């Protein structure tokens, strides 16, 4: 009987190699097929060591397997303890739209035949007819957005770096997501990688340039490996649209998330972010022009410029269009992740979707964006997912991050961690993430013994690194710090 | 025999572009940390000049100044990590080993790292390149039997 057993970080953590061993010694006790696969998660991480079955019916899946479980394979499929039945009629899989992670843990994510009977290569096999201009154009109509932070047309960029005269142009790809919560890219380069290798390709073709970079963390290593294996095995696919791309390994630098500090790394200097006046679209890598993009704007791309521009434009709000994954962490019963349009409320995600809390208890701050986000309470949960209304409601959602934290929590100790990071991922470049997070994380301190000199002093600060500080880490840094202290007052004395 | 072997790594990345850091990568997977006998060589082939290169080391963390001991320890000290009790199978573990955070020697060395991508696997740490989730006070008893 086929087995789909996951090769994901999130599988072999909590012991998905100790099941392969069972399951192995087990068949090699018991006479079977023993017939494996190794694709990726589905997004369903509370039981991802699931080892779905085939049957003519489906996908079985199955619970947390521990490899003690093992020996009740192989003996009855339907008395087991642990048995969910088809995993695609799950209602964390089905209320999902899930186009970007369509074929994500389905497939064996390094084979080639799986991905091309999966829709695979239609995007780039179409857009080589096409012309640069033409699916410039198609890209923008939809005007997907920037996935990586505020949001910005990447039509328009695009547009910006063709309009601009040079021998050798460049694309990046930055997959630094640095942030907590955010988990979302190594899902994606894990399972399904040959989709970043085809958004990139078409992007290359579409911009004008032929060499591509993709800058991976060192905190993610299998991904790192797995995305070396894709581009190493799409050659003849990237032959022809003449594009040579190569992966680049980061050093441990949360700051290098930012473009002009990235592409400062790529360049072999030291992750010093740079002012603004000329952007990398003018001058970026090498002094060239580069399009700089996220990981999620790249993976829809393809899917956009094949099924049509008009589709992705319809899921969404009016001014945010297409999917979405929200990822889900931290002290959660079921975490992981969930594609959909926008406009679903916290509230459903955290208290319907994904039930409430492991420890059982209740949720008393849940943490939209990293930890440059604000602790939004549950009074919150009348707010559905977009950038603008966020945005508004003194907050953020960038990487559509979201952990949580039960009433057991003490929101003195998550404010001065903010600081503390601040503190110890920081450039050094500016004032106000040098100095300020050092002195803010004394002035909490200050606090948690109880002056009253130091509340208002701590705002000041927030106020000066907000519009002073040059990158976001000391300009968002603040968020965390007055919402945990405006919304829970009651840990603040 | 280190010179041969660094002479290696800087012709197996010649006429790269920006070839520093995956260079120092190498250097470092090599050896364990970047010596400061190797500051120039790099310099010399890349054209660039001690100063910038020992600069780049020092910026990025990945890179190891000094050694570290036999076996490793990142322990995710991030957001939802914390939430799902990591404050305490720090303790238990640094208790065990007798090596507070960040405190290294030549049997182990206990570090933070920040995230890992198990963020639902709330709990999580990589040991000698190998990742665990779901760290509760029970599984650091054999994280730790594996290792002494
Ligand atoms: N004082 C503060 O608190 C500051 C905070 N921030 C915030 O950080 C968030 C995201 O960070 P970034 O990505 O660094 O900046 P950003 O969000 O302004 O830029 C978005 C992306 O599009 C590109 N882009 C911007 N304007 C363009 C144009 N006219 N033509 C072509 N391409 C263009 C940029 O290269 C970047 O890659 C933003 O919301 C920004 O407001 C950034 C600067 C300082
Ligand atoms: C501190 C910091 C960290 C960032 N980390 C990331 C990241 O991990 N991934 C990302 O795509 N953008 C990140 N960004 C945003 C980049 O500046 C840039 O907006 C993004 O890489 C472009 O991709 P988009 O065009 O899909 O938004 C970060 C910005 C800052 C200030
Ligand atoms: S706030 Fe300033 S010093 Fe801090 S990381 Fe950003 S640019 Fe560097
Ligand atoms: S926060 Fe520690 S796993 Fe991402």
């Amino acid at each position: 009987m086929k087995i789909w057993l996951p090769c994901d970080a999130a599988a072999k953590a909590c012991g998905a190699e100790a099941v392969l061993a069972a399951l192995r010694l087990e068949a090699e006790k018991r006479g079977g097929a023993l017939d494996i696969a190794r694709n990726g998660s589905r997004g369903m991480i509370w039981l991802e060591p699931l080892l779905e079955v085939e049957t003519p019916a489906g996908r079985i899946g199955f619970g947390p397997m521990t490899p003690a479980d093992v020996p009740a394979l192989f003996d009855a499929l339907e008395s087991h303890p642990k048995a969910l039945g088809l995993v695609e009629e799950i209602p964390f899989f089905k209320r999902q739209t899930r186009l970007t992670f369509a074929r994500c843990g389905r497939i064996e994510p390094l084979s080639l035949a799986q991905f091309a009977a999966a829709e695979g290569w239609a995007g780039l096999r179409k857009a080589l007819k096409m012309t640069p201009a033409e699916v410039v154009e198609e890209v923008l109509a939809s005007g997907l957005r920037g996935r990586g932070g505020a949001g910005f047309p990447t039509g328009i960029k695009w547009r910006t770096v063709a309009a601009a005269q040079a021998d050798q142009k460049y694309i990046v790809c930055n997959v630094d997501e640095g942030d907590s919560g955010s988990f979302a890219d190594r899902m994606l380069i894990e399972g399904d990688p040959f989709c970043l290798v085809e958004g990139m390709a078409i992007a290359g073709h579409a911009v004008g340039a032929t060499r591509g970079y993709v800058y991976i963390r060192s905190e993610y290593p299998d991904a790192i490996a797995v995305m070396r294996a894709a581009i190493a095995m799409a050659k003849p696919f990237l032959a022809e649209a003449g594009f040579e791309m190569e992966v680049r390994v980061g050093a441990g630098a949360y700051v290098c998330g930012e473009e002009t500090s990235l592409l400062n790394s790529l360049e072999g200097k030291r992750g010093t972010v740079r002012a603004k006046p000329p952007l990398p679209a003018l001058k970026g890598l090498f002094g060239k022009p580069t399009v700089v993009n996220n990981l999620l704007s790249l993976a829809a791309v393809p899917w956009i410029i094949a099924h049509g521009a008009k589709a992705y434009e319809s899921f969404g709000m009016d001014r945010s269009r297409g999917t979405i994954p929200l990822q889900i962490g931290g002290n959660v019963k079921r975490g992981g992740l969930f594609e959909t349009g926008f406009g679903i409320t916290l509230g459903e995600l955290v208290e319907d979707i994904c039930g409430g809390t492991a420890s059982g208890r209740p949720v008393k701050a849940v943490q939209v964006g990293g930890p440059l986000g604000a602790y939004h309470p549950v009074s919150d949960y009348h707010l559905p997912f977009c950038y603008e209304q966020f945005a508004g409601q003194g907050g953020l959602v960038g990487h559509a991050g979201l952990v949580v934290h039960d009433d057991t929590a003490d929101m003195l100790k998550l404010a001065r961690f903010a600081m503390e990071f601040c503190a110890i991922e920081s450039c050094g470049t500016c004032t106000p993430c040098r100095i300020g997070a050092v002195r803010g994380v004394e002035v909490i301190d200050r606090i948690a013994a109880g002056d009253a000199s130091a509340m208002p002093l701590l705002d000041d600060l927030c106020q000066t690194m907000k519009l002073g500080s040059l990158c976001a880490l000391g300009g968002f840094t603040p968020y965390p710090v007055q919402s945990a202290i405006r919304h829970f007052p009651a840990d603040f004395p | 025999t280190d010179t041969a072997r660094l002479r290696a790594i800087l012709a197996a990345h010649r006429g790269r572009e920006g070839a520093l850091l995956p260079i120092l990568h190498d250097v470092q997977a090599a050896f364990g940390f970047i010596p400061e006998d190797a500051y120039a060589p790099i310099a010399a082939d890349l054209g660039l000049t001690r100063a910038e290169v020992a600069g780049v080391v020092g910026f990025y963390h990945d890179f190891r100044k000094a050694p570290a001991g036999r076996h490793v320890i990142k322990l995710c000290r991030a957001e939802a990590c914390q939430a799902m009790g990591m404050d305490a199978v720090q303790a238990r573990l640094e208790s065990a080993l007798g090596l507070r955070l960040g405190d290294s020697s030549e049997a182990v060395t206990l570090e933070a790292v920040y995230c890992l991508g198990l963020c639902a696997c709330a709990p999580a740490a990589m040991v000698d390149d190998r990742l665990v989730g779901r760290l509760d006070a029970a599984a650091v008893a054999g994280i730790v039997a594996e290792l002494g």
